[PDB]
């Protein structure tokens, strides 16, 4: 028969025998018949017995009580109308909006792109970024991550970012919250609510309170929506492309240890679940561009016990395209974006890759900000009179880089009334190249605050 | 059209024809590409295994009652119950020269999508190590298109050198180098993807094409996503496929990539069998596991190919040269599983971080890097006009070191650190710049002969091309002449110093 | 679930369903069953103390320190 | 696993069934045995926190009624005693492999897709004594899921006639 | 260029030969399906006998 | 008899036996397929017991026949052996024809009597500063060369072979355990160079054998020295034994690799808990009796380069002469890289060693030592802020450092320079004169890679 | 130039689909010789096989 | 005001509970609408408790004897 009933369960584990001639295979979608609770096939206990975790409370459960199959993965809406609805991890409404309309779903433990479909090519992937356009440059199918503190819009960042994606490109972008902090999830919805970005989104939280293994999902979740959607492809094929915003793949390791231990398996080495790397792969090589269309992702991280040793950023370094670091002194500057220029670092910084004459002109740049900062400690403990004539131009020259980097956005256009700054590579390249000549030492380190192109620059000049 | 039609007939007239007597035994527990399987006892440990999946299996326990195995693959259309028959046979894969320009499954299936290809000869891929009475020294020379390398830590035929650094520091564009050297000398080359981003295989891929060196060439690769035994068992395979052709008196080269992961999936699943571990989650044999994999790899005996091929040969000693990889955390030489392994290779290269930060590409802690078989494969050139310079230059490194909290310096010191500096600049070069024989000879003369200690610091480089330009063009037949033999005479370098006075005068 | 005894080999087995008396001549006696590195199990002298002295059919010497159930280390 | 825990008591038991020429009687008592094993209601009321080996000792010869022995009688008794009553129903099955070879007549399971006429039977019996056991044993089995043949089954020596070929070499043809 | 060319002519000339074979054999079973021939079946299994 | 498999795991195997025929603990139990043998282990009763193969563990199945010989490993004994390249089994490799020979000796023993051990009071002189200074040698001694991977631990027993081959005259036997091919293939063909060849005999286990052949291979040679310590000369007695061991931490490891598979527990670490014992076991059929002398050396990695793991520890308790190895002195390029202190020698006796040796070698450790402690602060602070003789003891100290610098005969393979024999009374005469101040005025690079004081003269002069 | 051939040779292919559809319904045949020939012949009768 | 007591001589268990009891009695307060406060005391101990009780529940050890379950509560 079609269904089993319970057995036993421990902790979050959860047992059910079946017959011989009917037994599901993994990762199947289990109902418990009489609650809403849900189970997710792990490996087979033999004997008729499967082992499953539930999706939800352990409560109101007892045994004898039947429980079925649908035979099948977890299958979740796919469409464009999931866009502005936040979801559950069984991607059902929480938004209060009324269930999903669309009813095409898909399932999601699915296999990563083969070898023909790596895409065979590389080129870089654009914003409007500076700072990222120039000093990070990212790639489609790009994985980057993130670091930094609190406090410095990291939610306006991600913002301005969908704006461009959706405007320059008609990007698509999705967010998972893995382990949200409830309140600043709310938050958060309600900020992206008053900017419009709300509608070229989709949204689904995994609050950290709730049973490991659906926060443990919702990444495959958020990803097949993601796959759908770049897949998903406009006349004369070639979808667009589409991007991925992770909140803390850390606390996904988290768990992974967590379910790692409720299995009743060995805890590793440093005491992890053995195999993480594994999952890794699942995740990442499961994301990347595609001969046609392309989605990239970049992900939130913590560096747990602040180290580089331990096993999970190690890990994680396998896949980080690039380094995206936020410093705080910068934002106390009043620099917005207040990232950490000089050290942030990404792998796609070759010539051969972003370009001969782009990856001299950065190179020098970087050369010029990495003096400065051997500069400003002797200033500030020798007075700026002490320094050769060259050394102060470069001072000089390096502040107004930092003032040029300080940009306003579309998403600051809304919450103060100014015109945000949309600015291309070859576009930002051009001034900083003839700052390199250093002819604005006339022009006051002033006239780059809150400035776009430097022909913006040089309107400012002309009206100060 | 019909083509296909006959074909398909005549395939189908072909076999089954007949009934078959045969084992099997059903799946009692599952996990993890990790499965149980009782009812079959004419099993052998580690045979292939036969499934209606369509996939395969390795033979792991063979106790009282049941087998526990492997997956090769994937295993989510799997289930308990289902039929799991034995093939009698020990693991295999086709081997051939077929295989060139190819790249495949990690069991030797065309995932190029290319065509499959028939390998006349199948081998099987667990092997043990020949006979030391017909090991042979190493006598013949290996280049790497470097002149860092090349010189200061020869590599011979059949060597085995683990390269050993951290991430985006340099570790594979050195082996790629290396392979591409190879183009013109025709030796047998191989390399293996373990457990990598498929992004820098196709890189990788694309690279070797547009070299066109893809058709000397063979590659397999073992995929980041693959089920972690893929990764563990290909570096055998691909050390068994590389096998056939110093099995046949010729002279081979394996690129092991990234052992590390291959080591840590090892692990895991043995730790899955509820193992106990050593050290760090790792059990003994692992060292065992690498290491016996890493012996297979020599240079042997005509005799032994010989004892091999049993008339089928003339009699030329084979070789097979080793280039594993491992990455260090921080830079952790004295790490556990980097101790083991250097007590296995027979000699090292470490690449220093800082100087590759410092945009020395490649990035040489020539301090630690040693061969033990040194000058058996340099030319007499190169090996007369080595011998102590990279012991020179690294105690001129730690001269360095100490002349920093110290305000006296003698003319020994002073006169070292000078030379120091010139020596350093010499050992540099750009990605994809290999050199002929010439090239870092006349470098290394013009160093030795101070010539270099007189001409700017920064300009040491471009009076390095410039001369090589100077000279390949003046003297073209010169080093023509002299790179194809490799042996020196003094008229030769009285030949070089005369160019080394008029390229300075210009 | 409990796993196998050193107590149960099929000799002693079979002795069980013919009889269920003359315990172990009132273990005066033990008789082998587990062998490795200095250690042996033996079947029988429950009598025996922790810390008796033991004589053996090679004319040797032993100390037991575990009376199980059933079975004895030495 | 069970079946290895099982296996001292197995060979004993037939050693001591041979050794009496009982094991008629043995492997009787051992079905009867299985089957109130496998009864969740008989196995259940077996399971209560109350029963003494001699309980469960008697209980069991009454469940057995006739065909006892003082010798099974001790047999069960160590059984509970070392509680090991649970993989009962292996111990009979391995129990009856261990007379089949030691009479050297082995069971044949066949499985059709029609059904099959005897002088065929004793016809394949005869051609797998060729495989010589000390006698076959004949379990016929037919199967509209078979669509042609007969597959054959000796303990696990198995061989395949039916339409399966066609997915064989279809597997070829790919 | 070349090279590509020609590699996808063979590939498409083998791709082919896998649908092809996947049709092929659906009939050919569904044909065997619908012969119902219980006296083969007896010839064949006394045909086995006599290979046993 | 005979008896058949019946489960199979890693390398460690399982029979039954009929109860009439149990084999003792120690035999060898032929395949009855293949030339594959077993030894047992482990008496699992029930008329099954467990073992371990020797060869391939493949082509193996269950319920496989296997007889018993009724007889330990007891292998091929006598000076027929030498010259030759046997197994593990003492089994021609060289293909030269079986040996000649028909004396078998168990490989198992139990350890001489208390009553049979020998005051081994003969000197050695070597060549090597170093040693020769800090570890005076017992003829009959046990020579041990602590060190990390990579740290030249075959290459000085190479040199050691050199130079000890060439000062003695009689017997030696080398037993290769677990260590790469080409090194000891190598070596075989620069003994035939030699013609003591003869006079020793080859035997290697290595690495790519299977670890069960990786556990008992040392017995096999060591009870051949036993044998020819024990086999007296006529009107006389054994001649001088020449033991060389190859990182007997490789049958340590073994050994763990094992344990549990064999049902054992897990050490501290991971080792076989009779780990101990059996390294006991081992050494004490190891020892030149009131019958001949044996003179053994002992090749010891050290794993991970560290002192505090229970092996290398155990270790110490095993020789009298204790050589170890540094990864900073090698870091620094001097080669050799023996760390002057922990390598230590009980020999080193002021009755015995003569008074100056005695002292001149304290005052050379003292000097050292306060180098050593005070290089923390010279590290912190400027070489200059310090006391002027402070600095002179440092400045000693570097070109102390520098005179032990050596090029070995063997050495000048990776460098080219000719190795060199410094003569003890050179070495004592020349760090006496050092510590006199007699060279402060010597510039210190005039000590490095040298041997004699003369040549330190010759050197600073041409400098 | 690859694509315009490309696709045309698919539209070839097309053609060919049908006519090897009725080319491996002839070739289903060789269930026969799957049998042991059991049945000599058994297809040529029933023709409704005929699919894309 | 109120306070519970979870004294160090009482079984672990209830000071394993107690918290969430507590946990409910203010919620209760928040369910009415209006606001209060509440304070955690000694959850290192609640969590040295609670991994003992695991244990003696032969529950699977975890990192410094934690099963993760213990971040989840
Ligand atoms: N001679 C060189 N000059 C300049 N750059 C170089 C040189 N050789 C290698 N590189 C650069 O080093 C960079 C990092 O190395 P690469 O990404 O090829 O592999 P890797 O060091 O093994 O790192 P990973 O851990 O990602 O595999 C490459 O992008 C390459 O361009
Ligand atoms: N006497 C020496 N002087 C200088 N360098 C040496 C000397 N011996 C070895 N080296 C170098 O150090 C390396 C390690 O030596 P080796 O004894 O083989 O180490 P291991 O302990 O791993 O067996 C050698 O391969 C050689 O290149
Ligand atoms: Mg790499
Ligand atoms: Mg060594």
């Amino acid at each position: 028969m079609s269904s089993g009933r319970i057995i036993q369960i421990i902790g979050a584990v959860i047992d059910v025998e079946f017959e011989r001639t009917s037994v599901p295979k993994i990762y199947d979608a289990l109902q418990v018949d009489g609650t809403e609770t849900t189970l997710e096939v792990q490996q087979q206990l033999g004997d008729g017995v499967v082992r499953t975790i539930a999706m939800g409370s352990t409560e109101g459960l007892k045994r004898g009580l039947t429980v079925t199959s649908t035979n099948a993965p977890i299958s979740v809406p796919v469409g464009t109308a999931t866009l502005g609805r936040i979801m559950d991890v069984l991607g059902r409404p929480i938004d209060e909006a009324g269930p999903v309309a669309t009813e095409e779903r898909l399932p999601i433990h699915r296999q990563a792109p083969s070898y023909a479909e790596q895409a065979a090519s590389t080129d870089l992937l654009e914003t409007g970024i500076k700072v990222i356009d120039l000093l990070c440059p990212f790639a489609k199918g790009g994985k980057v991550g993130l670091f930094g503190g609190a406090g410095v819009g990291k939610t306006v960042n991600m913002m301005e970012l969908i704006n461009n994606i959706a405007k320059a490109h008609s990007g698509l972008s999705v967010f998972a919250g893995v382990g949200e902090r409830t309140r600043e999830g709310n938050d958060f919805y309600h900020e992206m609510k008053d900017s419009n970005v709300l509608d070229k989104v989709a949204m689904v939280y995994g609050q950290m309170n709730e049973p490991p293994g659906n926060r443990l999902r919702v990444a495959l979740t958020g990803l097949t929506m993601a796959e759908y959607f770049r897949d998903e492809k406009d006349e004369n094929g070639k979808g667009r492309d589409v991007l991925l915003f992770v909140d803390n793949i850390y606390r996904y390791t988290l768990a992974g240890t967590e379910v790692s231990a409720l299995l009743g398996r060995m805890p590793s080495a440093v005491g992890y679940q053995p195999t993480l790397a594994e999952e890794m792969g699942v995740l990442q090589e499961r994301i990347t561009s595609t001969k046609s269309g392309s989605i990239t992702s970049i992900q939130a991280v913590y560096v747990p016990a602040d180290d580089l040793t331990d096993p999970s950023p190690a890990t994680t370094f396998a896949h980080l395209d690039a380094t995206v670091v936020l410093s705080r002194d910068i934002a106390s500057s009043g620099i917005y974006p207040a990232i950490d220029p000089l050290d942030s670092t990404s792998r796609q910084l070759d010539p051969l890759v972003v370009g001969q004459e782009h990856y001299e002109i950065a190179r020098a740049v970087q050369n010029v900000l990495q003096r400065y900062k051997e500069l400003k400690d002797i200033i500030a403990i020798l007075g700026m009179d002490e320094l050769a004539e060259e050394d102060k131009l470069v001072v000089y020259r390096a502040r107004k880089i930092q003032r040029f980097f300080s940009q306003p956005f579309h998403v600051a256009e809304v919450f103060t009334g100014a015109p945000g700054k949309l600015v291309p590579l070859k576009e930002t390249i051009r001034g900083f190249k003839g700052l390199l000549a250093g002819e604005y030492d006339h022009i006051p380190e002033q006239a780059f605050y809150m400035v776009g192109g430097i022909d913006e620059v040089i309107a400012k000049a002309e009206k100060l | 059209p019909s083509e296909i039609s006959a074909l398909i007939k005549q395939r189908i007239g072909d076999l089954d024809t007949s009934a078959t007597a045969k084992n099997e035994g059903t799946i009692v527990m599952v996990s993890d590409g990790i499965v149980r399987i009782h009812g079959l006892a004419d099993a052998m440990y580690g045979e292939m295994i036969e499934f209606d999946g369509g996939l395969f299996g390795m033979a792991l326990n063979l106790e009282q009652d049941s087998v526990g195995a492997v997956v090769l693959g994937n295993y989510l259309s799997l289930q308990e119950g289902q039929k799991a028959r034995c093939t009698g046979r020990v693991l295999e894969v086709p081997v051939g020269p077929e295989l060139l320009g190819r790249v495949v499954d990690a069991l030797g299936n065309p995932i190029d999508g290319k065509g499959p290809i028939d390998a006349k000869l199948t081998d099987a891929v667990e092997k043990v190590a020949p006979g030391v009475i017909w090991r042979q020294s190493v006598d013949q020379p290996v280049q790497t298109g470097y002149k860092s390398v090349d010189t200061m830590i020869p590599v011979g035929r059949g060597q085995r050198e683990l390269i050993i650094g951290d991430r985006q520091t340099g570790k594979t564009a050195m082996a790629i180098d290396a392979i591409i050297a190879q183009k013109n000398s025709g030796i047998k080359c191989v390399y293996v993807a373990i457990g990598q981003k498929q992004s820098t295989i196709a890189n990788v891929v694309r690279k070797l094409e547009e070299t066109g060196a893809m058709a000397y060439t063979t590659v397999v690769a073992a995929a980041a996503a693959d089920p972690a035994a893929m990764q563990y068992l290909a570096p055998y395979s691909g050390c068994t496929m590389g096998e056939y052709f110093r099995d046949r008196g010729e002279d081979a080269l394996i690129i092991y990539d990234d052992l590390s992961k291959q080591a840590v999936a090892y692990r895991q699943i043995s730790l899955l069998l509820r193992r106990p571990p050593g050290r760090e989650a790792y059990p003994g044999d692992v060292f065992y596991l690498h290491s016996r994999l890493l012996e297979r790899a020599s240079r042997v005996s005509a005799e032994y190919v010989e004892k091999f091929t049993n008339g089928a040969v003339t009699g030329k000693t084979g070789s097979l040269t080793a280039l594993p990889i491992i990455e260090t955390q921080a830079g952790d030489v004295s790490a556990f599983v980097p101790t083991n392994v250097i007590s296995i290779t027979d000699g090292q290269i470490f690449l220093e971080t800082s100087l590759f930060n410092a945009g020395i590409r490649p990035a040489v802690n020539a301090g630690i890097s040693v061969s033990r078989v040194g000058g058996s494969a340099q030319t007499k050139i190169i090996k007369k006009l080595s011998g102590g310079i990279r012991t020179a230059l690294a105690q001129y490194r730690e001269l360095a070191a100490f002349a920093q909290f110290a305000s006296d310096l003698d003319e020994a010191t002073r006169k070292q650190l000078e030379h120091g500096q010139r020596v350093t600049e010499l050992m540099k070069q750009k990605q994809y710049a290999p050199y002929s024989i010439a090239d870092q000879a006349v470098s290394v003369y013009a160093s030795n002969e101070g010539y270099m200690a007189d001409v700017e610091v920064k300009k040491i480089v471009d009076f390095d091309a410039a001369l090589i330009a100077y000279f390949r063009s003046e003297y073209a037949p010169l080093m023509k002449q002299i790179d194809e033999t490799g042996d020196y005479n003094k008229d030769i370098e009285a030949a070089i110093k005369a160019g080394i006075e008029s390229f300075k005068a210009t | 679930m409990q796993q196998l005894n050193p107590s149960e080999i099929s000799a002693l087995i079979k002795q069980r369903i013919g009889d269920l008396d003359t315990s172990a001549t009132a273990k005066n006696e033990g008789t082998i069953v587990m062998v490795s590195d200095g250690i042996v199990r033996i079947h029988g002298l429950a009598d025996a103390m922790y810390g008796e002295m033991i004589e053996f059919d090679g004319g040797l010497f032993g100390m037991a320190l575990n009376l199980e159930q059933d079975s004895v280390g030495a | 696993e069970l079946l290895t825990l099982a296996r001292p008591y197995a060979k004993a038991a037939f050693a001591y069934a041979s050794e009496q020429g009982a094991t008629d009687n043995w492997s009787n008592a051992l079905q009867v045995l299985s089957a109130a094993v496998q009864d969740e209601a008989f196995s259940a009321y077996l399971n209560r926190p109350e029963l003494t080996p001699a309980e469960q000792v008697k209980l069991f010869a009454k469940v057995l009624g006739e065909d006892q022995s003082q010798a099974v009688s001790n047999f069960l008794t160590l059984l509970a005693d070392n509680d090991r009553l649970v993989l009962l129903p292996e111990i009979a099955a391995e129990y009856e492999q261990l007379k089949s070879q030691n009479n050297n007549n082995v069971d044949v399971v066949i499985e059709s897709a029609f059904p099959l006429t005897a002088e065929q039977e004793q016809l394949l019996k005869s051609a797998l004594e060729k495989r010589f056991n000390s006698t076959v044993t004949v379990s016929v089995e037919v199967k509209p899921e078979l669509i042609a043949g007969v597959v054959i089954r000796a303990g696990d020596q198995v061989i395949d006639d039916s339409a399966l070929n066609k997915l064989e070499k279809m597997r070829t043809r790919l | 260029a070349k090279e590509a060319v020609d590699q996808e002519i063979n590939s498409a000339r083998e791709e082919l030969r896998q649908q092809v074979a996947a049709l092929a054999v659906t009939g050919a079973e569904k044909i065997l399906n619908q012969q119902v021939d219980a006296e083969a079946h007896n010839a064949m299994l006394s045909q086995l006998a006599a290979k046993l």
